[PDB]
DNA sequence: TTAGCTCGAATCGAGCTAT
DNA sequence: ATAGCTCGATTCGAGCTAA
């Protein structure tokens, strides 16, 4: 009957590194290895109430009393220096083979169907579309999440590494390649076999991904934010903390991986909004609506049952999605 | 074992298990609705009333924090100097005519706020009692901070009926008021079987919604709102 | 039935940088790129009892005892050099655009109608009145808050920095363009479509604003103040702390952006005060009160629901206030 | 604002249960 | 006290007329 195993833990492929930030100036991007790092400092903010009220009653004295004692906060803030207008973000992406092999399972019969159905998938169509689409999110600076909304010109330079030296260098203009359309380009195509060879297990791939963005002169850069333990008084609340590795602003590695995973364009709703991240139950917390509802037969879990247990193969664009949850890893299976 | 439901809280166990030491063990997870507060690994030999006692202190701390951060504003009645507090009353909303004030001698009684930029209003004892009657706060008025503003509004067009989880905040054995479903039904003058349909969850067959008058009268009788 | 969204987080437009302050003498502002920065130094003060007493400390024995036990505290002080009378503040302002699009919004139906409402506003009239009042606040040294109340001659220079170079230059007189009325000027209107293009989203735009002010020799300059953790001794209380980035006094970014936000003249109350900032509930920190209270139905939130949900659009001057608050950005929706 | 009326849908009470 | 059920009777909302 080939029941589903209890544990389906999968190793994460396309493993990124923490993208630390450094600051500098444009046209000096070649000798940017000695650029000063972006430090995270503290500043005090004061503000009045700007959120909605309870709206049950219309007392004016209470809202005026909130202006009598404005809230005082200290927030972690990261800014470029007054002599720098370019933000440098560098991280390394490690590409691993053996996508279909689970890290932990609970049935040898179940695994042998999984490793066979991903072999028949790769033989029919290998790691070509996903590797191409994972190349798009490295081409455009999607990992520059809020550092791309108003950049004058953001440039991505990635170098393939062998033995500790460059193998082949790619140079891209991230404004040219949009965040919506998955077009075709020769440098984008040439990057695809490198990702394809690493994903198929035929070779090792290490890429050093560098992004230079024209944020502006002394403007604000936006690293990842940490949790607030709320162990201080209401005035020194420390309401915002930013992630720094060693006195240098940095972006969480899982936030970088989320930008790479944004290749899903076959969710059941209208796809003109834009790509979403490949993820079970197609859920993104920005708009708060989860595409690929399990009530519909289009989420990752039910197709994984049809594509394996009862051998009901979906459309080939969906089989790219089912392996897209396998390549990103995850703790699957019924607990 | 079974998911223990304590009012708006729900202690659900992990489907899988573990063996810490040699004894059987399970992961119990406290929930405040969709919010996760704690994971505690516990043996399988504990009863439900003992896992409840194990998770009771975190619930007590949550209730203390909710009562403190949603305490109603306190007004102070002072003399013509502002030093002696003759009477204090907690209010659900401030008086309409409050402005920044420092008491003087021309009026004997002043109604100041407890906040340090003290707003105030010159009143006599009769007007002070009128304001206290109009604006008083019920003893359990802090539970309104844990409820949405569209289920507590008095405007019928903008009012939304509370859900089962929002209803568990005020009725139930492990609720923030501590009144049973039978006592709440007796307060509304209805049968307990009909109120259990209000408090029913995940049972789509025969589940009902509370009405505007019933909800606001229940909030009146429990001491949560409209008890000035 | 088109209920409003529970989360309506909006990105802020008109993002300013930190305003660095350096000092010098007048008539050398054409070559002010090597002026020494206004340094932060420390001085000690003592004061007498100048506060009201709670009817018990007014006793002559108790009052004189407080004078015999003086309050010694150190304060943070910033002054110009004795040979310098000009204060310049330099910040960069970038205009983003796409003000109608929220970062987070639950209801897709509400997002489409809100985007339709913003697009309906843009077609009727563009961001011309908005940018005219925004450039008016850039024309005067309103962002130079307390260093303008006694300025003898204050002058601003605004430069359009497109490709890291001055694409178009501006020079205004801040005292002539007062902080009371929003008149029309050909040079101001030339700046108006520069921000209006940024607000519309046609192309990237970035400005640099330098404001020279005739302060006086060694006079007191007023940067933004900080919070004190209040942990040290009472003698070294540090009752005042000012903001600095690198041994140079500076003004907070949100302090500068608040002054550029000061375009709201449409609040129902009498105009003895003048323009205020466009933030919901019309809060004025200095006066401790709030114009546009929800009771008289002229705050941001009631106008937004009237414009979007039940389709009763407000007055055209009130539509400017709503979009300006939409440009201002905030955490809207039922938090 | 008074004074009603269908019509399907949701609610109400009082019987039972289960834990 | 929790949790939930069925079944016939009563209530409920949004149409409508009628004045």
């Amino acid at each position: 009957i080939l029941s589903t195993a209890s544990v389906l833990a999968f190793e994460r492929k396309l493993d990124p590194s923490d993208a630390l930030m450094s600051a500098g100036a444009w046209a000096q991007r070649d000798a940017s290895q000695e650029w000063p790092a972006v430090t995270v400092r503290e500043k005090s903010v004061r503000g009045t109430i700007s959120n909605r009220l309870k709206t049950k009653d219309r007392d004016p004295a209470k809202l005026d009393a909130s202006i009598q004692s404005p809230n005082l906060q200290t927030v972690d803030v990261a800014n470029l220096p007054s002599d720098a207008d370019t933000l440098k973000v560098r991280f390394t992406l490690r590409v691993l083979g053996g996508a279909g092999t689970p890290s932990a399972c609970n049935d040898a019969a179940y695994r042998d169907k999984l490793l066979q159905t991903v072999a028949t998938y790769v033989n029919d169509q290998g790691f070509a579309e996903l590797a191409r689409r994972y190349a798009h999110n490295l081409a455009n600076a999607r990992f520059l999440w809020r550092n791309r909304v108003g950049a004058e010109a953001v440039e991505v330079r990635i170098n393939h590494i062998r033995q500790g030296e460059v193998a082949r260098a790619w140079r891209f203009d991230a404004l040219a390649i949009g965040l919506r359309d998955f077009k075709a380009d020769a440098e984008l195509d040439a990057l695809a076999e490198l990702i394809a060879s690493g994903l198929s297990g035929s070779g090792h791939v290490l890429l050093e991904v560098v992004a230079f963005a024209r944020i502006g002169d002394g403007q604000e850069v936006f690293p990842s934010q940490e949790l607030i333990l709320d162990k201080g008084d209401k005035k020194g609340q420390k309401s915002k903390t930013l992630y720094s590795v060693r006195d240098a602003a940095a972006i969480h590695s899982q936030k970088i991986g989320n930008a790479l995973r944004t290749i899903d364009t076959w969710y059941p709703d209208e796809d003109g909004l834009g790509p979403i991240a490949v993820e079970p139950y197609g859920s993104v917390t920005s708009q708060g609506k989860a595409y690929r509802q399990p009530k519909q037969k289009l989420d990752f879990y039910t197709l994984l049952d049809n594509w394996v247990l009862r051998d009901e193969a979906p459309a080939v664009e969906q089989q790219h999605y089912v392996i897209a949850n396998l390549i990103r890893g995850g703790v699957f299976g019924e607990a | 074992m079974n998911a223990i439901h304590i009012g708006p809280f729900s202690i659900t166990p992990a489907a899988r298990g573990l063996h810490y030491g040699g004894l059987p063990h399970h992961q119990w997870t406290l929930y405040y609705g969709p919010r996760e507060m704690a994971i505690k690994t516990l043996p399988d030999s504990y009863t439900s009333s003992e896992v409840r006692d194990e998770f009771s202190d975190i619930i007590a701390e949550f209730v203390i924090d909710a009562r403190h951060r949603y305490a109603p504003d306190v007004l102070e009645l002072v003399n013509s100097d502002g030093d002696a507090v003759l009477a204090r009353v907690a209010v659900s909303r401030l008086p309409e005519a409050l402005s920044g004030c420092i008491p003087d001698d021309r009026f004997p009684y002043w109604l100041l706020t407890a906040s340090r930029p003290r707003l105030g209003l010159p009143v006599t004892l009769n007007e002070y009692t009128a304001l206290a009657v109009e604006l008083s706060a019920p003893p359990l008025a802090w539970i309104t901070g844990l409820l949405p503003g569209e289920v507590l509004t008095h405007d019928a067009e903008e009012w939304r009926p509370p859900t089962s989880w929002e209803l568990r905040h005020v009725v139930g054995e492990g609720s923030f008021t501590g009144v049973s479903g039978a006592a709440a039904a007796a307060l509304l003058g209805m049968s307990a079987t009909n109120f259990r349909k209000y408090t029913a969850g995940d049972s789509a067959a025969n589940r009902q919604k509370i009405s505007f008058a019933a909800w606001h009268y229940l909030l009146d009788r429990l001491g949560v709102k409209r008890a000035s």
